[PDB]
């Protein structure tokens, strides 16, 4: 019983931790999509 | 198969046990000269009674 | 048979499960839609890197669609074979979730012979292909092609049954009787939009210009009495793709008859 | 790398998963085991 109320508790904690890592990976997702944006800024000013 | 050696380990002690079950036995065996000394010649010191 | 010391079958363990669940196929997504963008662009400034001049044009744009639709079939095909891989471990786990305990008598009847487990060797070397069917077709990538043909001739024409897909290179492109110039502004459009149920070009400015006013405004074109909204209209690339072929044609054809006044002068 | 991070956390707390689904099934074992023993030391007051 204090393994499977450990496990639960485990399971748990990374549920939570995971639904934040996963907006946190969204998050960077958008913020390198929007980088790249910029990425193609700086290329087509060196480019220039 | 190493989960299943690990199953053999514990079998092998369950086996180290009896053979410790069977050292008590042959304690038993050595506690038996305790009496066969008398029990061993019952068979020969009475020769016309035997 | 006695081949072999372990046995032929065995059961599924939680320590072995583990790392079964740890089991994850490469990331082929990301470098799929990567280089599939790098050959769009680099099919958009081959195009844009065409001239007039350049006769033989046939050819190339043949061998660059049959690349294209080869690409495609491959990218499709490894899409069909990890999702039978998905599919095949999704198999083996729910096989392995009702496998026995492990013990001696269980080692021993599958030593001895007992097609109880299967494991995964059998069902992956002789695995089903997926054959996949319904072509991608409606990839604005795929729409690019072959608007190159049959341009030469006529860039401000477009025939009305250019959109039937009933043609298996895309459309059928033929010469029709089609406007290049926005009725809104009366200037050749540099910035074209048209709408799937509208089915009518128009300047993205003059658009813009008689969009706003009213929440509900229907197109300036006739035949079409339903209302076309912000959402509705969509981003052809072929209209804007024509309209710069054409201008470079007629750049091409200044700098052609500049060249022949400075020969006979 | 972090992404491939959370496809491990996730293949663990599908590990996870199974091993409490595992715990539940030695659990009512032991329970059908204690309910038995229980219904046998029953029986025996009954008559002791």
């Amino acid at each position: 019983t204090e393994k499977i109320r450990n496990r639960q508790e485990k399971i748990e904690r990374y549920t939570s931790d995971g639904t934040t890592i996963e907006a946190q990976i969204d998050a960077k997702v958008i913020y390198v999509n929007e980088k790249d944006s910029e990425h193609q800024n700086a290329r087509e000013l060196l480019r220039d | 198969m190493n989960d299943v050696i690990g199953f053999f380990n514990e079998r092998e002690a369950d086996l180290k046990s009896q053979y410790e079950d069977k050292k008590k036995f042959v304690k038993e065996m050595r506690d038996t000269p305790e009496f066969q000394s008398w029990m061993r010649e019952i068979r020969s010191y009475d020769q016309d009674t035997k | 048979l006695n081949d072999n010391p372990i046995p032929k079958s065995v059961p599924l363990h939680p320590k072995s499960g583990k790392y079964f669940h740890n089991l994850h196929a490469r990331d082929l997504s990301n470098i799929y839609q990567q280089c599939y963008k790098q050959i769009d662009e680099t099919i958009n400034q081959l195009v844009d890197s065409t001239s007039p001049s350049t006769i033989g044009i046939e050819e190339q744009v043949a061998d660059i669609t049959s690349t294209y639709k080869l690409l495609s079939t491959y990218e499709s095909e490894s899409n069909s074979f990890d999702e039978h891989i998905k599919d095949l471990k999704k198999n083996f786990k729910q096989s392995s979730d009702a496998c026995p305990q492990i013990d001696l008598s269980t080692w021993d009847k599958y030593r001895t012979g007992e097609l109880t487990a299967p494991k995964l060797s059998e069902l992956y070397l002789n695995m089903p292909t997926p054959e996949p069917a319904t072509m991608v077709n409606n990839t604005d990538t795929l729409k690019i092609l072959k608007v190159l043909p049959y341009i030469w001739n006529d860039p401000t024409c477009v025939i009305p049954d250019l959109q039937n897909p009933a043609d298996e290179d895309d459309l059928q492109i033929e010469g029709g009787k089609i406007e290049l110039t926005c009725p809104i502004t009366c200037k050749p459009y540099e910035a074209p939009l048209i709408s799937r149920k509208c089915n009518h070009v128009f300047d993205r400015d003059g658009i813009q210009n008689y969009l706003q006013g009213y929440t509900t405004r229907d197109c300036p074109q006739a035949a079409c009495s339903q209302v076309v909204s912000m959402r509705d209209f969509v981003r052809d690339p072929i209209m804007e793709l024509r309209c710069k072929i054409a201008k470079m044609k007629e750049s091409q054809e200044q700098d052609k008859r500049s060249s022949q006044a400075i020969d006979v002068l | 790398q972090l992404k491939e991070d959370i496809n491990s956390r996730q293949s663990k707390i599908q590990k996870y998963k199974d091993d409490t689904i595992y715990y539940e099934d030695k659990k009512k074992v032991y329970l059908e085991n204690i309910k038995k023993i229980e219904v046998n030391v029953a029986a025996l007051k009954e008559g002791i």
